[PDB]
DNA sequence: ATCTTAGGGTTAGGGTTAGGGTTAGGGTTAGGGTTAGGGTTAGGGTTAGGGTTAGGGTTAGGGTTAGGGTTAGGGTTAGGGTTAGGGTTAGGGTTAGGGTTAGGGTTAGGGTTAGGGTTAGGGTTAGGGTTAGGGTTAGGGTGAT
DNA sequence: ATCACCCTAACCCTAACCCTAACCCTAACCCTAACCCTAACCCTAACCCTAACCCTAACCCTAACCCTAACCCTAACCCTAACCCTAACCCTAACCCTAACCCTAACCCTAACCCTAACCCTAACCCTAACCCTAACCCTAAGAT
């Protein structure tokens, strides 16, 4: 039996490691695939600026990390550590969004 | 040198070096280079990436004690 | 040609690393194809407004300040990429 | 002998729509003053929206196509595709008419 | 001689005022200049607009056994539709109340 | 024995009581006290017409409403059916309120 | 004349604030509720009268008018219909 | 002769003036410019547009700096407000004076 | 004969630019007229804000030893400061990163 | 940091010398070794490539 | 004693200025012309500050029970560790589609004015809505089966 | 669970009254028609930038798995805080009157703003050498055995 690290040891050090950095956390291919498919239903044959792109991700990025911000507040308030889509289904609800 | 070309770390070696430093011990760099695989990597290579993995934060945090 | 299922290209493991960012110390199971949904809503919202500015300049190319003006109607103003 | 200055609305506007749609309906005052409330908001909307996108293409004029763009972006779905539909069948009457 | 004047509401068919509308685009700092047809286009999706939201108001009027439109018969006819809930979701309306509703967990258990 | 209702049926009569009517909930004279009090911190010697103290009156009275919706939905999140304090804390930090 | 006022506060008693609950959908009510809803409606109130109050004095006014109260609700986010807006 | 190119306007040279005014040390990189430029732009907006609303309101057909020191009140906050406000005043005073 | 050129920033003791901003005003259609005294002050007032915002940045930057303000730091000063988080609480700022923030109920109980 | 300061010949001809003497990429004990005024090692890497970048180098 | 480790010092290579030059592009100054808004006054309208009443709404307290808080235990996931391999990333080109700039027309929108069509304000009335009084039904509660 | 009374409150129905909507009339105001005039916009054509596309190649991140522990969930129990109801009392709602005080139109008139035209000045690119930042590598200096 090796050095194991208990779980949620190494959620606090990611934790730590991903507020700390500014780097994008979604690979850009996938990200832009996503957004030429996304854009095939409004028009065809649409082109799109590296930079367009890249504010595009950029917005998505800090859209979803202040939105599981605000599910982790929901799922401590219900007495848990773990996050659930219901969370999720709430803070939106608030926000607005619905 | 000029001869040997500079290089960077891979993914692969970062690894070996994290895994032995676990098992063959901190400091035992001449034998962590013996049962590990690296890419023409020398004792003292293992200690100057070690020292950068440390100040970058890339060494997993000495645990609470 | 068409593209097919690319939303399953936002993984876990990078859905994971935007929940830590955001402070989750643990994630259930169901909360990825949540969140791919709530992804989906928010970028086709987005690009909607973005290709609209687009075709109302007569171009063709989606620019980085119809973007930032999608996002500025949106209630989300983004610094850094003009304007 | 002092004159006070006159209060523009849309009051009988409104009522002849009313009667268009519902003949035989009233309307109260205070629904009235809602209904005032509401074509001033989504007037400065839709020009404020016109007038952003002449800025942003350089352009020193507001005309229907602004319009039209102003509504897209504004109006969900349904609503703006037949708002654009009753916007383009007006201009047309209107040009056809001289 | 001057040929009788036609307002341009007539014109268009419409029932807003494309004048008054013409006026208020051409002095609210909107612009430099004001095209023709768009006080026209906007007269249209303004008198459209009010012909929805009248339209359902009136049909929630009939349902209360009322001859007249109330606010809260506005409000009723807002918040029961998906769009115009959408377009007016940031706006309060005066006398105008809530939506019946209860949630299902604070029922009665039988 | 005379007659009482159980806990919980009153409550209901009165939800659907409140819900099918509009007028206002707070009584008008303290309000408007409470009203001239809080301004005449910003400036003194200062008027109110009527209507600027109604319509302060339906702003708050609705946005108290609407944060009371919100308030039910996170405690019926957290399984109860009692609104607390930390619920109306939660919804108000969902919503950027604070 | 123009004398003081102070404690208004507490005639939003708890009753009203019942009522708006029960508006809003809620069965059953902590006692902890009715000084964190006072507060609440403390703040909100202060800010749109602040607002309120800056545009009156732009206008070299002393009277508050229904639409001083409208354009500064406006201006945070929360549009009225009923008072000439 | 040839086709001459558009230029472009920003606020870096005056942005890097009030950094070296601030930190005499300091830099500033190309994105944080980006930025900067970004944060310049919507403040402008955003004060010129509630100016605007501000002279429409009060039937004038003039922005002055009063409207513009109305406009901060209403939008700044709190400090913001009172430090920016004894700003203007100062720059416009002291404008006025030499002309 | 003309009088050597002082220009008007010089005059309101400025670093931004009061021509610029009277130019920018003038064509933004937000008036028929702007004053005279309306662009010095707003420039001002602009100088205020990014002087502030510089100076917070600028020891951000230096908390993490480093001589050139990136992104992060920006991000850093404006959440840090109460006030400005509240003028830019819907603002996102690209590569700048959130400002590390652990609920106490996720710390290890020890 | 100080201002700008250029390279000329006799820093040029004393460096060519040293990369001959001392060897490339010896760069600090070049330094030491010939009258280099406010040059630091770094500035000797540079110099030098600057030299290979303009073809001002050959043997 | 010698190959090995520690710790400070040097270098490689990508990235970031400083400065010098060129010039689109606009800011400043001077002088003429026009009007928006400051200043003053009068007069009408509006709100604040008294009073009085009565009746509905608030408040204090008692009885009761339902829901919140706590704990114990079992089953269900989530996550840590490991391994293989392929998808994304990094680098090097080509090309053509589209965005941008440059003249040359021209027609659409602004400016002006006379006159009539339209709309806001004031006056008047009747019917939709409300309030009071009397049944009637829908449903909650308790006790008995 | 299952009906069976008992009892309460929302519902309905009539009647009366009523005050607010809806219609009419008029006068002032602003929309329209007709006629210049000029520049914003449209059209065509050339020109250069960058987005799309195609290769190669190797990295390292992702997917899959197994094994546990930590977590979620529920059920049982206790107690206390909230709900419901009653009675005593108080303060809001409604109306009226009066008196300062404020808002605003009318009129005058003058700085303040607009609008050109010359005349520079400063910012905006571009491009190359010089300098910086930081990880990878080096050089000795003890030192475990």
């Amino acid at each position: 039996k090796p050095h194991r690290y208990r779980p949620g040891t190494v959620a606090l050090r990611e934790i730590r490691r991903y507020q700390k950095s500014t780097e994008l956390l979604i690979r850009k291919l996938p990200f832009q695939r996503l957004v030429r498919e996304i854009a095939q239903d409004f028009k065809t044959d649409l082109r799109f600026q590296s930079s367009a792109v890249m504010a595009l991700q950029e917005a998505c990025e800090a859209y979803l990390v202040g939105l599981f911000e605000d599910t982790n507040l929901c799922a401590i308030h219900a007495k848990r550590v773990t996050i659930m889509p219901k969370d999720i289904q709430l803070a939106r609800r608030i926000r607005g969004e619905r | 040198h000029r001869a040997r070309k500079r290089q960077a770390w891979l993914w692969e070696e970062d690894k070996n070096l994290r895994s032995g430093v676990r098992k063959y011990g901190e400091g035992n760099w001449s034998k962590i280079l013996l049962h590990y695989k690296f890419n023409n990597r020398t004792s003292v290579m293992l200690k100057d990436r070690w020292r950068t993995m440390k100040k970058l934060k890339l060494i997993s945090s000495d645990s609470e004690d | 040609k068409v593209l097919r299922d690319n939303i399953q290209g936002i993984t876990k493991p990078a859905i994971r690393r935007l929940a830590r960012r955001g402070g989750v110390k643990r994630i259930s199971g169901l909360i990825y194809e949540e969140t791919r949904g709530v992804l989906k809503v928010f970028l086709e919202n987005v690009i909607r407004d973005a290709v609209t500015y687009t075709e109302h300049a007569k171009r063709k190319t989606v620019t980085a300040m119809d973007v930032v003006y999608a996002l500025k109607r949106q209630g989300r103003t983004l610094y850094g990429f003009g304007g | 002998k002092r004159k006070r200055s006159r209060k523009e609305s849309y009051s009988v506007y409104v009522y002849k729509v009313l009667k268009q749609v519902h003949p035989d309906t009233g309307i109260s005052s205070k629904a009235m003053g809602i209904m005032n409330s509401f074509v001033n908001d989504i007037f400065e909307r839709i020009a404020g929206e016109a007038s952003r996108l002449a800025h942003y293409n350089k352009r020193s004029t507001i005309t229907s196509r602004e319009i039209q763009t102003a509504v897209r972006l504004l109006l969900p779905g349904e609503l703006a595709k037949h708002a654009v539909s009753e916007g383009t069948k007006a201009v047309t009457k209107y040009t056809s008419s001289k | 001689a001057r040929a009788k004047a036609k307002s341009r509401s007539s014109r268009a068919g419409l029932q807003f005022p494309v004048g008054r509308v013409h006026r208020l685009l051409r002095k609210g700092n909107y612009a430099e200049r004001v095209g023709a047809g768009a006080p026209v286009y906007l007269a249209a999706v303004l008198e459209y607009l009010t012909a929805e939201i009248l339209e359902l108001a009136g049909n929630a009027a009939r349902d209360n056994k009322k001859t007249r439109i109330i606010p809260r018969h506005l409000q009723l006819a807002i918040r029961n539709d998906e769009e115009l809930n959408k377009l007016l979701g940031r706006v309060t309306i005066a006398q105008g109340g809530v939506l019946p509703n209860i949630q299902a967990v604070l029922l009665p258990k039988k």
